[PDB]
């Protein structure tokens, strides 16, 4: 979960 | 009766994190799926608070000492504050006048009936305009704006966090940064800071109605087929 | 020697069908993501064949039977053929003088260069073409289209399907009507419908290598972010 | 799952 914002967030 | 060089250095880093993510040109709007004027307006707005959400998260990791945070606890407060942060740093393309959010274009000028065709009612808008033009009349400096949009995204006062009181004494140093800056740099500035924080309350009340109504939307499958990915990921219910 | 009532009903909704799902204006593809020529066309790519998916669904909706099929076997059926039912149905903009597909606009013109910068490769784009050309060449009445459409979409030898009997009962009924059909009102074409199975046979190739390089970003958020949330729905691997 | 397709198959 969270794939995105794991990735955004660097 | 002087800002010290750390509370200095935050302004500086915060400023400069601020317009490395707000593009005042708004070209890349281009690129959103066209405004229509069924919920006609739901893929553009969807598209720029995406975008936005993006923007929010470029800045929020040039808040000092946010990047030190643990992951969750990043994305707690992301998930909490990202419609509070959009809707603070609209206020720099809302117009008195227009009583509108006008980024450089007829076609990207929107109103508060534009809103109403992307799924949400008067009772979020009224409002949310109410509270652009009330920050609009405060007229912050760039430097007391940044501050704010730092300050609402470091509350330690939002579900899911874990690290009270990391996040408060962070929050606290920024609360101190901007009192010293209003009182040497703000000409008669007295009332602003209660004002500020006031705004603050404000938004809490507009994420709560906002967070109400985007449940419709996200409840009907016809709606939400329409957001994008991270607008589900950032507005949805997922606990890490 | 001659084509039954029941044969003639079918064809009648199967062309109704196609003619209420494949809009020949190409109108709707100004809503999209515009196209940019980073992967800069998989915004616009994904759009369109996110719209095309939900062509596809309404098309599946009217073929006889499919609707009275078990909720579970008309998404399995959706999920394993819809890259090859979108890969078949765009034919009807492809040009073998433009070796690309045209859709009443220079912007909505799609070549092959076009959808590397959406993340595929030669290895997927190669053999896509050639599979247009050659299914251009067998200048398909728009009967035989809409036949191989539902026949592609109602194939028992798909993953997930469990009611195999009667998807092949009813892709058996189809199959029947197209060698009819060929047989009596398709002058010379005695070999035809060999060369339709064979392109049939083309396409499980072609989803294969589609799905993955489909894989490659969906497993990379930076990429998966610009997909929609139908798209990550019916190209992704949850099972009912 | 799938809410998207149950959804849009009425
Ligand atoms: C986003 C930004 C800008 C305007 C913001 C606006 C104006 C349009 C309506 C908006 C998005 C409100 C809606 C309630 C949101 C609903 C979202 C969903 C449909 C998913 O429920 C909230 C803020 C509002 C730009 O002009 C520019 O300043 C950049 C800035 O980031
Ligand atoms: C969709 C349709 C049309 C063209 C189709 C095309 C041309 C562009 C490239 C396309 C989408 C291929 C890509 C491999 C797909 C990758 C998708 C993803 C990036 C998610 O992996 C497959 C078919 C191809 C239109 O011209 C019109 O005929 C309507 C028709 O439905």
């Amino acid at each position: 979960k969270h794939k995105i914002l794991h990735r955004l967030l660097q | 009766h002087m800002l010290s060089d750390e509370q200095m250095q935050i302004i500086n880093s915060l400023v400069e994190a601020h317009h490395k993510t707000y593009d005042d040109s708004y070209s890349d709007f281009v690129r959103f799926r066209p405004p229509v004027r069924r919920l006609s307006m739901l893929p553009h707005l969807a598209d720029l608070v995406s975008y936005s959400i993006q923007k929010v998260i470029g800045f929020a990791k040039m808040i000092p000492g946010f990047r030190d945070l643990t992951a969750e606890d990043q994305i707690a407060l992301l998930k909490s504050s990202a419609i509070e942060i959009i809707m603070l740093r609209s206020n720099q393309s809302f117009s008195l006048e227009d009583m509108s959010w006008s980024c450089g274009g007829p076609d990207f000028k929107y109103c508060i009936n534009d809103v109403t065709k992307a799924g949400h009612t008067l009772e979020l808008l009224e409002p949310l305009v109410k509270f652009q033009v009330g920050l609009k009349k405060l007229k912050l400096h760039e430097e007391e704006h940044v501050l704010l949009m730092a300050i609402c995204l470091l509350s330690p006062d939002r579900p899911g966090v874990q690290d009270h009181v990391r996040i408060e004494a962070l929050q606290d140093r920024l609360c101190d940064v901007l009192q010293a800056y209003i009182r040497i740099q703000h000409p008669g500035g007295r009332l602003l800071y209660a004002k500020m924080i006031q705004k603050l309350a404000d938004l809490r009340s507009l994420n709560e109605e906002h967070s109400k109504q985007y449940r419709s939307l996200s409840f009907q499958p016809e709606h939400s087929m329409q957001l994008t990915p991270l607008v589900l990921e950032v507005f949805g219910s997922e606990v890490s």
